[PDB]
């Protein structure tokens, strides 16, 4: 009836979506060689007799990551030609990933994912997986964003990003990346949901009592909030939320469109049998600080639209009981011009939970897409990052060499600084 | 003689819609395949008043329902009493107005309103005499608030003579569900002051209210709130249906309730409402259902009568009862209670009385009021609305799909002017 | 010989109607289904073999009402013809009765009584059953009087009316229609009978010892005086009355023609055993305020004209000694310029009491007629109802839509007025 | 898909190769006479970046071999692992260079750099997509300097967008293996600081020191030595070879240390080492790995790190870990010692993960470091050229074969260039 197509870009957006895909497979029962001993078809498409196929498109400019796919445990589940890959990596550099590889295999992923949506009669729109700090991920996605939007125009697009992080990254140039695929999206996208990675490792440090944390869980953890969101589409419940509602409740101007997600409850099985996992607690435990998953502070900033997710045994007087707590709660607060703050969407379905897995079975969950001016101070070190290595032009000839010019890099500042001065505005 | 046909708008509509058929199933004795099944033959004499007999002794309802999304035309066709409904009565969209009152008002309900009105037209011209038509929505979201507002305004234009109810949901007072509730509420409002006859407005804190201080139900679900609404539906209509001592049908409720076309709107009640541990506790006579009644507490609407005064007041009363306790009792609470009713109208309260109470009852009563402190509802949307313009929040969204600044502003003067009238007449 | 047209209009006058024929079956002997195992001829028809028709006929907007007359015991008696019903309710609009939807079937209203007087031989006159608050039994009787009027002339019409109640009403309206039927039929109706049912709730409710008295009570104590008023057609008395005589006798002046009923005695079976119910006690009993059948005081108002009707075992000396014994009281007072104020009418038949019914089973009765000044009291206050809902001008759109004029609501105004200074200027 | 194509130019580098060979073989499980004999998949995977399938079954490595006389050659040809390698990849001469770059570089580098160029051309058509070409090589020798010098500048004439990588022993501070060590590295840096993209400098007594006080080795061979630049070679390329959690390849290497053309000369390192006795005493760990990187005395170059700043570090995991103990070990090193990283670079450290360990290894790691401390090292060779050049000292040697003192003045104008902006950055 509806369907959502999903895009993986990059090592991280590949990662992803495959633990994505594998949580899917557990959710609706499709074993791993697409079979099933039918609302699961806004995600898998139906080929032939007893074979279910994703409607995802795998994209990356190195072929090792999409390899492990190929020959991984759900070699069946993906369609051979649904897997592009390339010859060589970006190598961290924006200028490659836009104009010097990008555009040799552009036109092959702008092809299925033309054949893609030629098999959907109800589409609601893309969701893209995809990091800030590499150049594939930020240069190629940046250009699959705006052929998307020349080609198809009013349908939704919805970004998963990795931004960087204020103290743990990898890269050395990222804040250049980071600034320039920011300044290119901006006008492309229409709600972006942000992660950052020390704060997920925060939260399997503290909350799931993990002393090691790899990417695995970061990508567990980002799948079930991914589940979370589209639970609405992919069930029935008391209220449901279709991917348009989320774009017209939660932005209230076309350049403020990044909000940050929540999730909540994480907690292991110790911590489980200890607690009575009510919607009250739940509902506050999403407004604090330290389970948000950026690393931020919303105490000193002020939230402008709120939305919540739940699922499971939720009955909606303890939502609403739940909601107008948190109103009457003086610690946070909201912005004077948005007099009602929240959107409600229930779901029956509780949380579904991997075999090994960190999390455990709980009977109800939260998911938080809350957008605030908070967002300010993480542009703000970004762009002291930028301001400090591009004063002594370090690095700038390897984005030269690709067919960059250093105009480009003077109005991605600019811009940056006037969405800086628009979110300012908007908070006083 | 004397027929209703029924339209559902939107999630909410939708589901009170369904909750609502089921009562009126149960009441005339008709099983979920459409064969009757019940004993009394006055189940039957009336019975075309809400269904149609399409062969076989099977009976199908007369209702229409509309919706952007098929996602709750799914769920209710899957549900109890789903079979009984035409196929081709669901008419859905599938797009989704997504919250949005310009989507359902000018871009999708523009698509869908004459598939919906061919529909319409078509059942209105299958029956006798239509009395009118009542449409359950939500004043807050984007399919119910827009869509039914346009099929209003499309129906008003083609049946002029005919009448005109709605059983609308207005959004709470204290915890809204959407964040652009108010601009969905001001538009909607601004066409139902034109184009309805009468309007009755519920709350769901009031539900809520109800459902915990005065049922005692620990866990209260929509399910139970579509279920009280439900009950105040049939009640309205009870007369059409059944004979009794004293018959008022619509057109006698609204001749005696409004005095001025733009004063209708009504809060209503119902009564006895009861717990499971309270039931032995009580004598059920007309006195407690009329001290039910009159009192704030069990409202369908978050509005407290005290704070204004009545302009009339529809006492609809179910089972066998004396007239005389009924007139002396309306007199009584007019009597002690002064100060709330307004002076220039003798004879604020009108009465009905219907023989046939409802199953499992001996005795229900109905009560519709139309009192002046709706304008405190109203100014507090109207406020909300004026916050959220000032800095034209949200306005893109509507600006984009072709709507206009005057619009929003000839909204809000209209607010305005209907508050102004109540505190007028206050 | 001489006959006699009963006519029923509204809600109120069909369920009258409903008494009065159950009443009048009881009497004479005729079997629920019309047949009997000859002075019943003035009410009753005769048609084919043992079959008795009533000379009646049924009026209402709306179907419900008629149609449990056409369910119920008496759906063999009545001839389908002679029940009229319509589709839509006049809805308490006294435009809606007299023009919008009255003249729909008014034709075939006048033809069934054109048709039922073709039968007649020597009739005698028209009885009209209806309410003043009510839409169709305003409007449309208005109208029907009209008509009438108009078509037969001479022959004399006989009002049995519900007067609204001073602080008792069911519809919000009444004032409105109340004024508007009278400005309406005042130079058509040759006399009117007016009750109210707060008096009758009193009296039941003293009297009667009942407590919950319903609306059938009421009919069936109204069906009472009708009987008694007709007995003098219906039997042979010593000394008896018709249908002009009534007219000839209460009315002193064209407009005012608006006398009361008083029934006595109304007891139960439990006090009927302890008195002695003798013809001067129930001619007193008739005389007093609480027994008065209209919420209204006589004390304050000067008698102008009494009519008695005794019926059963009463001798005329006793009649004549219990009047003297009345003109010497000084509590009441008859007006200077009627030194004769009482006419007096004796029957044999002894009044017949339904099963079932609330009255106990007595040797004699009285219904006393009489025209009274104090009915001004109960003008004033309608009045008084009339200007303050008018001086808002409230539901006046609701008369106009239907093609009224304010024009007519000052008109009738106006006559009421004058109406009023008629009553004053004749009590002087 | 990727490529890479080996080169090795002298008697040291031709002993480096080797070496560095009978590494590679053993992690990919290839036996002496090129057949496959291990058991995980992955080490076949991704086996064509070093061998090419020579059909039944057999891998011959893609390197060439260069020298001026058949000594070296002979000596790897009759040693293990001599047979894999192609018979016609054995390029040499019969004169010999007499260490002595003038040779190396005009009158016999001359003569065969026409054959080696088509060998590697050839080579390099074989393959589908090169990576680029690494070169081991000396910089004091006369073979090896002047014929190293004059391929990477043939090459980056004829492949100029792909990566050109070289592993470079310098000459060092204390000990000198020649007299005329000076002269021959001058011209050498003067070539490569253009000519090149990535350079590791390797000093003979940095892996003494290493030997003696870390490895307890108490008399260390020249196998030894090459066995440590062979491991730190393997390392640098093995997210080429194996899958990892975060990949990184030669060009983003690149691309993450060099900010400035000129700046492309690194000091490598290799952890952990350990001697017999002290493998016992100590739990491998990332800290103690993280430990052992950042550390004078495990540096392969004859320069402190700590008199200098660190411009850009890289440093590439093999084995199973967790990324988060990667990541806050970086930062903690970064914030301990802010003293000796440039403030105006955030984020000095570039972190890459391979799943698959060195064959014995539970973990292991490289450090490729971009420092300062490397104006030391060339203020030492610039001070003894100028010394010796002052008294035009073993210059008829070099002037005979027709180089022109011009050129010596150039490649001392050189040094000096880059001396200055190293301290100009610090
Ligand atoms: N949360 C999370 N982040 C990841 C994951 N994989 C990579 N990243 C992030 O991606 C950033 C670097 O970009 P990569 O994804 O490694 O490279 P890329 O996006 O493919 O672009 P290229 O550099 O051209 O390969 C790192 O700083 C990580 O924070 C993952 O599995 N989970
Ligand atoms: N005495 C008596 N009065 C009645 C009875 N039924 C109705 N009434 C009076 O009628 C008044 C209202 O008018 P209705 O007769 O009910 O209405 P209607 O005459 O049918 O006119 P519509 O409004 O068109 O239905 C009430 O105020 C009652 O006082 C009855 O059975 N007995
Ligand atoms: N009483 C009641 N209210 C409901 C129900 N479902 C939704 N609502 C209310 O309707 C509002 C949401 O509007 P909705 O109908 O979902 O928007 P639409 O889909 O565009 O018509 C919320 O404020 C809810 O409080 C229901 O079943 N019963
Ligand atoms: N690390 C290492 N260095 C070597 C080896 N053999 C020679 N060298 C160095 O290379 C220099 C000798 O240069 P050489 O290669 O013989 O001159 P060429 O024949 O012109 O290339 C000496 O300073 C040695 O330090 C070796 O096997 N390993
Ligand atoms: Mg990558
Ligand atoms: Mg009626």
């Amino acid at each position: 009836m509806r369907e959502c197509i999903s895009i993986h870009v990059g090592q991280a957006g590949v990662q992803i979506g495959n633990a994505c895909w594998e949580l899917y497979c557990l959710e609706h029962g499709i074993q791993p060689d697409g079979q099933m001993p039918d609302s699961f078809n806004t995600f898998f498409s139906e080929t032939g007799a007893g074979k279910h196929v994703p409607r995802a498109v795998f994209v990356d400019l190195e072929p090792t990551v999409i390899d492990e796919v190929r020959t991984g445990t759900y070699r069946q589940l993906f369609h051979p030609e649904q897997l592009i890959t390339g010859k060589e990596d970006a190598a961290n550099n924006y200028a490659r990933g836009h104009y010097t590889i990008g555009k040799e295999i552009i036109d092959l992923v702008l092809d299925r994912i033309r054949k893609l949506a030629d098999q959907c009669t109800g589409l609601q729109g893309f969701l893209v997986f995809h990091s800030f700090g590499g150049g594939t991920g930020s240069g190629f996605t940046s250009l699959l964003m705006e052929r998307l939007s020349v080609d198809y125009g009013k349908k939704s697009k919805l970004e998963f990003s990795i931004y960087p992080a204020p103290q743990v990254s990898t890269a050395v140039v990222e804040p250049y990346n980071s600034i320039l695929t920011t300044h290119t999206t901006l006008e492309h996208s229409d709600c972006a949901f942000m992660v950052d990675n020390e704060a997920i490792y925060d939260i399997c440090r503290r909350n799931l009592d993990i002393e090691r944390p790899t990417y695995t869980n970061l990508n567990r953890l980002i799948s079930q909030i991914v589940s979370s969101i589209t639970a609405s589409l992919r069930f029935d419940g008391a209220l449901n939320v279709d991917l348009t509602e989320f774009q017209t409740n939660l932005v209230p101007y076309p350049r403020i469109h990044f909000p940050l997600a929540t999730y909540a409850p994480v907690i292991s099985a110790e911590k489980a049998y200890h607690e009575q996992l009510s919607v009250a607690e739940i509902t506050n435990a999403c407004f604090e600080p330290a389970n948000q998953m950026v690393k931020c502070d919303p105490r000193h900033g002020k939230y402008m639209a709120c939305c919540l997710l739940y699922r499971g045994d939720v009955v909606p007087k303890d939502v609403n009981a739940a909601i107008a707590t948190i109103k009457t709660k003086r610690s946070i607060q909201f912005v004077d011009w948005c007099p009602t703050g929240f959107k409600v969407g229930i779901n029956y379905q509780p949380p579904t939970v991997v075999p090994g897995g960190d999390l455990a079975k709980v009977q109800r969950a939260v998911c938080m897409l809350s957008n605030t001016t908070a967002i300010a101070e993480a542009w703000a070190r970004l762009d002291h990052k930028f301001d400090l290595m591009y004063a002594k032009r370090a690095f700038v000839h390897w984005y030269v060499g690709e067919g960059m010019e250093e105009g480009e890099f003077s109005e991605a500042r600019e811009d940056m600084a006037a969405l800086e001065k628009d979110y300012e505005e908007v908070g006083v | 003689m004397r027929e209703i046909v029924h339209i559902q708008a939107g999630q909410c509509g939708n589901q009170i819609g369904a909750k609502f058929w089921e009562v009126i199933s149960d009441e005339h004795g008709i099983d979920p395949t459409g064969s009757y099944h019940g004993d009394s033959d006055l189940q039957l004499e009336r019975i075309n008043v809400y269904y149609n007999e399409a062969a076989g002794n099977k009976y199908v309802p007369r209702a229409i329902l509309v919706d952007l999304e098929p996602g709750t035309m799914d769920s209710v066709r899957s549900g109890p009493f789903g079979q009984i409904f035409r196929p081709d009565n669901f008419v859905f969209g599938q797009s989704g107005a997504g919250n949005n009152w310009a989507k359902g008002h000018y871009t999708e309900g523009a698509e869908l309103v004459d598939s919906v009105l061919d529909v319409v037209r078509k059942e209105s011209e299958s029956c006798d005499c239509l009395q009118g038509f009542q449409l359950t929505h939500s004043l807050g979201g984007g399919t119910g608030s827009g869509m039914g507002t346009l099929l209003i305004s499309k129906i008003r234009e083609e049946y002029p003579d005919r009448i005109m109810n709605t059983f609308s949901v207005v959004p709470s007072p204290k915890v809204s569900d959407t964040v652009v509730e108010p601009y969905n509420a001001t538009l909607s409002v601004h066409q139902l002051v034109e184009n309805t006859d009468e309007t009755y407005c519920i709350d769901n804190e009031a539900l809520y209210d109800i459902c915990f201080r005065t049922l005692k139900l620990t866990t209260p679900t929509y399910g139970d709130l579509n279920h009280l609404v439900s009950a105040t539906m049939s009640g309205v209509t009870t007369c059409l249906r059944f004979p009794g001592q004293l018959n008022a049908d619509l057109r006698k409720l609204a001749v005696n309730m409004v005095p001025f076309p733009r004063l209708h709107f009504f809060m209503p009640g119902f009564a006895p409402l009861t717990s499971r541990g309270s039931q032995q506790y009580r004598a059920l006579t007309v006195p407690e259902l009329t001290q039910q009644m009159f009192d704030a507490k069990n409202m369908m609407a978050a509005c407290d009568p005290r704070h204004g005064r009545y302009l009339t007041v529809a006492a609809v009363f179910r089972g066998r009862m004396s007239m005389k306790e009924v007139d002396e009792q309306m007199l009584n609470v007019q009597n002690k209670n002064s100060s709330y009713f307004v002076e220039w109208i003798p004879n604020n309260v009108k009465t009905a009385v219907c023989d046939i109470p409802p199953r499992g009852l001996k005795m229900s009563a109905t009560f519709i009021g139309n009192s002046t402190a709706i304008q405190e509802l109203f100014k507090r949307i109207s406020e909300q609305f004026t916050a959220m313009f000032r800095r034209k929040a949200f306005l893109h969204w509507y600006t984009g799909e072709g709507m206009d600044e005057m619009e929003f502003t000839e909204a809000e003067s209209n607010m305005n002017d209907l508050v102004s009238e109540y505190q007028q007449y206050q």
